């Protein structure tokens, strides 16, 4: 869930 | 809902030329890719191409009138010759002789509309794709300073011979000029964080480029796709600079650096600018009230002569 | 395929002993270690050496010798000229000499430093490359230079706002420095340098959060410009062009008090050609 | 088809506004007439 | 009076503290950013 | 002026040219 | 849409578009007669041509 | 979309392209006599040949 | 599909009435023909 | 089509008006015509 | 598409290329006519060879 | 959904009013209007 | 195939008359040998 | 295509290329006659070398 | 193969026999041993 | 394809690249004369030897 | 587990100890008020 | 395989030998060592 | 391919690279002979060395 | 392919042409000689 | 292809570069030769040292 670009993505 | 074929491919106006495209094989060698077009042309690119050719030919023109319409004379005499803007005599008017001030004029005038549609190209074709509008905001950055340095301290100062001259030769006298009429700019602090800037801009992009390079054969530069997960190069870039500096950064937050760090040095270069004649007329005299000049009181000056 | 790695894994997987420089001469590496984040070796502990002398130097010329608390009035000076290239201790510009030595010694241990750790992790030699760039400009102001000339006194002052009287005063003795070649180049590869940084912090700016492909970001730098470089290209022309800037910027500066004396003179032979000389009439001959 | 209209009128209005600005500047420049004098 | 003037602060010294902390804090948040835990891929199986 | 000794530090000047140019021609050699 | 629009001009508005487009006519004329009253003035003020 | 355009002119034109056509040599002709009526006022009052 | 759009029109005509309003009032209050913000 | 008559009409058009403009500037400038004379 | 064309020119144009040629013939020749007409007057008023 | 939070709020307080105290004492310091600091 | 292609053969004929029309005409214009256009 | 290029010269021509080739030395003929005229009118008006 | 194309020989050798003409055309004009085009 | 080269030039030349070869040979031929009879005429007129 | 090491605590401690130590001698030798080192 | 292409040395004897020939001509051109092109 | 060039040759000419150098070979035979011929009428013009 | 030779041949060609110019203007320049004199 | 060329410097030199290292030690040799013939002569000339 956690992406390097500090987005979070189900 | 972008179809990018399409939107590469169309016909008319709003469409592009250059198709059907080339290659170049020392590009494709040395940078990785050697396609050549299309081109997109629309309302915003033929504004564009039209005035700012309408500027040059105003000055090619008076060039050649300068030189006598003699083309030898052109050819050796091309990189010292100018059009400059209306002595100090005139104010602001523009009821100037064409040889002594009006086409600097004209063409300054053209020269502000082509750069101003060419803005507007970036905005939307930026928006055309499914880009952010990062690119656009870039430019405004960097035309603020172009707009003071031709627009707005000639008219705070009240004449328009204070904007350079439109020449190869006639940049580096404005240079040398403005930092000579205004005291010594080495005393600008403004001057100074643009120094500050710009140094380090290109000290960031060396670094950057080395380190993406040197990590490239697990394919680090590939970085939209790293920016959602990271593999072994971004791994051992990061370890690189902690284990040089303390301290590293990532795939994403690096061109936050860059944007940043390039997009100061205009902002900071306008204010100096602009603050230079209207406010602090000598910058030596300034730094002096302010204790940040040295004494030197028994200089050596036997290194200063021949 | 991917999950979630707290970045400990990640350090302690690359963590190798010995594949540095003094590994391969000496057969080990007597500092091979680190300490908190940083890593300690040969080349760690002579370039630590000498930025804790070089500072110590510095701020002893500056306090003391000099009198003053104000750190943007100091004038930490070299020589007079007229000494050569001779070093007294008994004489004023002696504690600049050592400072400068220091300072030698630091930078060059740092670029050594910098190849150990790209041969731990198994990587190019771009950052040395890129970085070396910057240590021989160090080195031709303040070696190359007054050793050509001939005393230690045309080495550059190290005072905060005073090194700046050095260019000025450099630049008017050598007039007009604007049409010096080697500088002209050298102001073009920086604009074009901080241009390339700003396009590319936008390009992949433009294009983070989103769901979209990477080729769209092609499309839109082949709809504006006609030409769209790729990923290896521009980080590649990055490093090409930043470090290309100072060196052509060495020769601009060397040349000066050695070859050159005056860069108005420098041009006149352009109008003597025999393509176009004696052709005009007037104020429009030569 | 080969020719678009809208091609055609956005050049023709361009070039048309572009000519009239040059000849004003040129005029006002020229000082034959008196116009905004003094 | 060993005192500069007013102007010498306002575009001297506070942009000159301005500059550093901005420093500071910037590295912290970045150093902050790139050291937490996200997606990777395994160093083991990838190498 | 010497003429000798300013001769060897051009030349060291020019050498510093050296690895730019080796990274250029490697680029060029390893990608045919 | 295409509602309020009339025949002749159907390729080429909409019913926002038409709308928008009778704000802009209104516009205009009623900045042209300021204009004219405005350059009146002028000349009464001082005249340009001379 | 061919029907106000003529028999000649169809490989060329539009119905919308038709109209715009129409509106634009409508302005060019009205422009062109105010422009003679200005050259005209500009020679009475002082000519620009001698 | 539309040959030509309402919209850019609109966006082209109020840039350049701007454009035209800002240069020629200063174009016509730099000349010192008339008796405007005099000390 | 080796030829495409759009790019000939747009080379011809854009020649022609640079020609034009070009002489109309040499003939101002070389002073030998009463044209625009304070 | 090629039916206006003349058969020697078919294989260069079609019937929009050939109506746009026309037209462009037309204006070229008017434009000849005019600035014959221009030269004449201009060397009446001062000739420019002597 | 709250638009703001507290930390922000206080952050900025407290840098906003160090930055406007020390600019305050030292204008005051090198206006000469008061003895205070004075040889 | 073919080695020269006949378009770009017209096309580079076409420029280099024109730029030599252009640079014998100001050449003679210039050089102050014929009389033409005189003061 | 190569129908109306003679034998000798098909690998290098088509009938549109033919059709081109022919108005270009057309042209070129009545520019040369024309400029052997001019130049025998400038020299009989004032020869240019002494 | 072939190691040279006709096509680059051909635009090689016109390329430098024009320039090769100006060239030589300007420095004779320069010299002024010649009367040619004098006012 | 490569008819008419003849036999020795084969592995250099083509059809068309031989007709090209054949232009440009006269016109070098036809340069070089020309270029004798200017400088003999040039040297008749003033020499540039002494 | 715990807010601060103890480790990070000497290592800044004697850092700073040893910065003020040097920069203290420097200022008091500076400072001419005592006869420390003088020929 | 070759340690050199063809085309490159015909290439490079080429460039070298039309630029010594320009070389040599201006500098003895320039030594006034014979009349050629006086007046 | 291999069939022209000598025996001892063979692993550096190819077969047009043999002709190719041959004329090579003969122009620079020629321009030696010219060069020789032009020095020996220069120093008999003005000697370069006293 | 190695790049030891091709690399020490053309070092080497370069060298000795750069050498030989700057002798010839060096001695050119002197007077020494008679050679190319007014 | 490793023939004609030393074991000792097979890991070096194919063949072809075995030709091009003669043909380039032959020109050494020669220049030489032709250097010191010129030294002689042009020490005959002027003696350098006195
Ligand atoms: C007129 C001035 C006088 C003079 C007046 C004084 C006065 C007053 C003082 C000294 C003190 C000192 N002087 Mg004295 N001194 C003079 C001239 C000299 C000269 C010289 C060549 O002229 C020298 C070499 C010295 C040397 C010294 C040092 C021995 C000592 C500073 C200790 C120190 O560095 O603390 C820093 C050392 C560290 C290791 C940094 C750490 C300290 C911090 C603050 C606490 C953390 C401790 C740490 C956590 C413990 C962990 C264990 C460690 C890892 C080992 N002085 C002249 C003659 N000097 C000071 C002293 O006596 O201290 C004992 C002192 O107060
Ligand atoms: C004697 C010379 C003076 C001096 C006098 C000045 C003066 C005067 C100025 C500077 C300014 C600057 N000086 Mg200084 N400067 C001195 C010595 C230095 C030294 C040095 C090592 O000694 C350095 C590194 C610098 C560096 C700098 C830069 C940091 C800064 C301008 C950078 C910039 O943003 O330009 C980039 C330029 C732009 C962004 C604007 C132009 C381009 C825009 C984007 C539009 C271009 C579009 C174009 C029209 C399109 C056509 C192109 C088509 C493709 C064909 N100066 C000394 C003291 N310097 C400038 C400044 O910012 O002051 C604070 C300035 O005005
Ligand atoms: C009288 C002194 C000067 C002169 C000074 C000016 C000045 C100054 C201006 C003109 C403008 C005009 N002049 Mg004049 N003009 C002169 C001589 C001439 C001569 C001549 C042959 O002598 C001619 C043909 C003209 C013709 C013209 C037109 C091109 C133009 C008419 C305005 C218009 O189109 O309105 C079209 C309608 C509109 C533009 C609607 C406007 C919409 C609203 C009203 C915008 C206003 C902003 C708003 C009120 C701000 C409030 C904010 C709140 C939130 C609401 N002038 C003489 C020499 N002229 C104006 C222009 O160029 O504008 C385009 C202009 O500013
Ligand atoms: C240009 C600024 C505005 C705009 C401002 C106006 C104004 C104002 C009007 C219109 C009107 C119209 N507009 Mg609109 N309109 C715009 C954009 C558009 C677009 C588009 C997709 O871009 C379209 C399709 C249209 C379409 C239309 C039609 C619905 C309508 C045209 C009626 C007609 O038949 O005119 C054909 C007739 C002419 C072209 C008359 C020619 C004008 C004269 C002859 C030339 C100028 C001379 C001068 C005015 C004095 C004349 C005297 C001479 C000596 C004889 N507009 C832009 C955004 N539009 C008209 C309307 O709605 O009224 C019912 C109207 O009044
Ligand atoms: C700017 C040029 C315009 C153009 C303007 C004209 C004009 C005007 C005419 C044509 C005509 C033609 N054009 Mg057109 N035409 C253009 C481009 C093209 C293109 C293209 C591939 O781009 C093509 C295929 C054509 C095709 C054609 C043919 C259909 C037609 C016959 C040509 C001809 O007579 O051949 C044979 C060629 C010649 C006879 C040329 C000889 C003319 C002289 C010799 C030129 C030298 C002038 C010299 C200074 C004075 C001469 C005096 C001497 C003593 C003789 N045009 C461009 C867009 N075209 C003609 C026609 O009748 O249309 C129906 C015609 O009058
Ligand atoms: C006489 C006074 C000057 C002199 C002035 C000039 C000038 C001026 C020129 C020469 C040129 C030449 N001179 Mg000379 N020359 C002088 C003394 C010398 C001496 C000497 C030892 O003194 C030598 C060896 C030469 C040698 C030469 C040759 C290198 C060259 C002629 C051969 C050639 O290649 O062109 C022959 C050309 C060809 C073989 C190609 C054919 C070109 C065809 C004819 C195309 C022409 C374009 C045409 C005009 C366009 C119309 C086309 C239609 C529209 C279809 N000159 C003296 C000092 N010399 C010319 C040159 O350099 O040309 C390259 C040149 O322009
Ligand atoms: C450069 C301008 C034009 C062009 C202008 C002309 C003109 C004009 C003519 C041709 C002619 C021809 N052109 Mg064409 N042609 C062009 C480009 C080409 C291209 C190409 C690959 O691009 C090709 C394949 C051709 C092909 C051809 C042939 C179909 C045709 C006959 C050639 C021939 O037999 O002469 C081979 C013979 C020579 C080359 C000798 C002539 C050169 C002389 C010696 C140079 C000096 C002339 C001077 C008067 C001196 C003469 C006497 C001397 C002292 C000996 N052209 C370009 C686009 N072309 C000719 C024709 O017959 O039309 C149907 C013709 O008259
Ligand atoms: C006489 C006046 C001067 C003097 C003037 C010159 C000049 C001038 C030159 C020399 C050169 C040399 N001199 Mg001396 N020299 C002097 C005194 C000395 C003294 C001494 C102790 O007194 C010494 C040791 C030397 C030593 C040298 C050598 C470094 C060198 C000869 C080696 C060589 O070139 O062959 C090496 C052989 C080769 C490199 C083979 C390459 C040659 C082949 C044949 C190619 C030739 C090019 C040819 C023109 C191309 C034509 C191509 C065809 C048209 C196809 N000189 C005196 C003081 N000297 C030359 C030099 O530096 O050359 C590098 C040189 O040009
Ligand atoms: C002066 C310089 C003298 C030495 C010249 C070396 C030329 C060859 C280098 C090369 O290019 O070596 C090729 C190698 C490897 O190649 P790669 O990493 O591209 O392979 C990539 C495989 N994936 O890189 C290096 O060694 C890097 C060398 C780092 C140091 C260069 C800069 C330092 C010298 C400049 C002067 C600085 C002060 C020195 C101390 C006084
Ligand atoms: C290199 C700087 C610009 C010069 C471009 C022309 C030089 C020769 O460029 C050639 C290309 O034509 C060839 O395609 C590649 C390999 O594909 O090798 C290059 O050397
Ligand atoms: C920035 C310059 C871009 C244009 C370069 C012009 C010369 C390009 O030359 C290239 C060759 O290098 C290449 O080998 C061939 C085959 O693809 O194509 C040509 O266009
Ligand atoms: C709309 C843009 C701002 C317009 C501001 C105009 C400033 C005019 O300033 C002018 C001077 O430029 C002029 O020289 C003298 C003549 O005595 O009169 C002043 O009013
Ligand atoms: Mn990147």
């Amino acid at each position: 869930a956690a992406a390097p670009a500090g987005a979070a993505a189900a | 809902p972008i179809d990018l074929h399409d939107e590469e491919y169309r016909d008319g106006l709003e469409g592009t030329i250059a198709k059907p495209p080339g290659h170049v094989g020392w590009m494709q060698r040395l940078l990785g890719e050697g396609q050549v077009g299309p081109i997109y042309v629309g309302l915003w690119g033929v504004i564009s191409f039209i005035t700012f050719f309408a500027s040059a030919f105003i000055i090619l023109v008076d060039y050649g009138r300068q030189v006598g319409w003699n083309p030898i004379i052109y050819l050796r005499e091309f990189w010292n010759l100018a059009v400059y803007p209306p002595p100090t005599e005139y104010g602001l008017s523009w009821n100037v002789p064409w040889d002594k001030g009006g086409a600097w004029l004209a063409a300054t005038f053209f020269l502000h509309i082509s750069v101003l549609t060419w803005w507007a190209r970036l905005y939307t074709r930026a928006k055309a794709t499914g880009v952010g509008t990062q690119l656009a905001w870039g430019f405004a950055s960097a035309l603020s300073l172009y707009f003071v340095i031709y627009l707005f301290h000639p008219l705070a100062l009240g004449n328009w011979s204070a904007a350079p001259g439109h020449g190869f030769r006639a940049i580096l006298d404005w240079t040398n000029y403005v930092s000579i009429h205004w005291g010594n700019f080495y005393y600008n602090p403004f001057h100074m964080l643009s120094i500050f800037f710009l140094l380090g801009s290109t000290l960031l992009l060396a670094m950057h480029g080395a380190t993406i390079v040197a990590t490239s054969k697990w394919k680090s530069e590939m970085e939209f796709t790293e920016m959602m997960a990271e593999g072994p190069g971004t791994q051992r870039a990061q370890l690189f600079w902690r284990w040089v500096m303390g301290w590293n950064a990532n795939s994403y937050n690096i061109h936050i650096w860059a944007w940043w760090f390039a997009a100061f040095t205009a902002i900071t270069g306008a204010i100096g600018l602009f603050l230079s004649g209207t406010l602090v007329p000598d910058w030596y005299a300034w730094g002096e009230t302010a204790k940040i000049v040295a004494p030197w009181p028994n200089p050596d000056w036997a290194q200063y002569v021949f | 395929s991917a999950e979630v790695i707290p970045f400990s894994i990640i350090e302690e997987f690359y963590k190798r002993p010995g594949k540095t420089l003094a590994a391969r001469f000496f057969g080990v590496d007597p500092f091979d270690f680190w300490i908190g984040r940083f890593y300690v070796g040969l080349f760690g502990a002579i370039s630590i050496i000498g930025i804790i002398l070089g500072v110590a130097f510095y701020l002893y010329e500056g306090v003391v010798n000099e009198g003053t608390l104000n750190i943007l009035a100091m004038r930490i000076e070299p020589p007079p000229v007229s000494q050569g290239l001779n070093v007294d201790p008994a004489q004023p510009g002696f504690f600049w000499f050592l400072t400068m030595v220091a300072a030698t010694i630091a930078f060059v241990g740092w670029l050594l430093r910098q190849i150990d750790i790209s041969l731990k992790l198994d990587m190019g030699m771009e950052v040395p490359i890129a970085f070396g760039a910057v240590v021989s400009s160090w080195i031709t102001l303040q070696w190359l230079r007054p050793i050509a000339m001939g005393a230690w006194g045309h080495g550059f002052p190290l005072g905060i706002t005073h090194h700046l009287d050095w260019v000025s005063n450099i630049g008017y003795q050598y007039y007009n420095f604007f049409y010096n070649p080697f500088h002209a180049i050298g102001i073009t590869l920086l604009f074009a340098s901080t241009l390339f940084l700003h396009m590319h912090g936008s390009a992949v700016l433009s294009e983070a959060k989103r769901n979209i492909s990477d080729q769209n970001i092609h499309v839109f730098w082949r709809n504006i410009l006609g030409y769209s470089i790729g990923e290896i290209g521009i980080h590649r022309v990055a490093f090409w062009t930043g470090a290309a800037s100072v060196l052509f910027s060495n020769l601009c500066i060397f040349l000066s008090g050695t070859f050159v004396k005056d860069w108005n003179a420098f041009w006149g032979f352009w109008d003597k050609m025999p393509i176009w000389n004696g052709v005009g009439q007037g104020a429009l001959v030569a | 088809r080969p020719f678009e209209f809208r091609t055609s009128v956005v050049v023709s209005t361009l070039l048309g506004l572009v000519m009239a600005l040059l000849i004003h500047f040129v005029v006002l420049s020229s000082g034959a007439f008196n116009w905004l004098r003094a | 009076s060993p005192w500069p003037v007013w102007s010498g602060y306002a575009l001297c010294f506070v942009p000159l503290a301005a500059v550093i902390l901005g420093f500071i804090i910037a590295a912290r948040f970045t150093d902050k950013q790139a050291t937490s835990a996200y997606l990777r891929l395994d160093p083991a199986k990838a190498n | 002026m010497n003429w000798i000794v300013a001769t060897f530090m051009l030349m060291f000047v020019l050498v510093a040219f050296l690895p730019l140019v080796v990274s250029l021609a490697y680029t060029w050699v390893t990608n045919p | 849409q295409n509602d309020l629009v009339p025949d002749q001009w159907k390729p080429l508005f909409n019913n926002a578009e038409w709308l928008v487009h009778d704000i802009v006519v209104k516009t205009i004329y009623g900045g042209l007669i300021i204009a004219v009253i405005a350059h009146v003035l002028c000349w009464a003020w001082t005249p340009w041509i001379r």
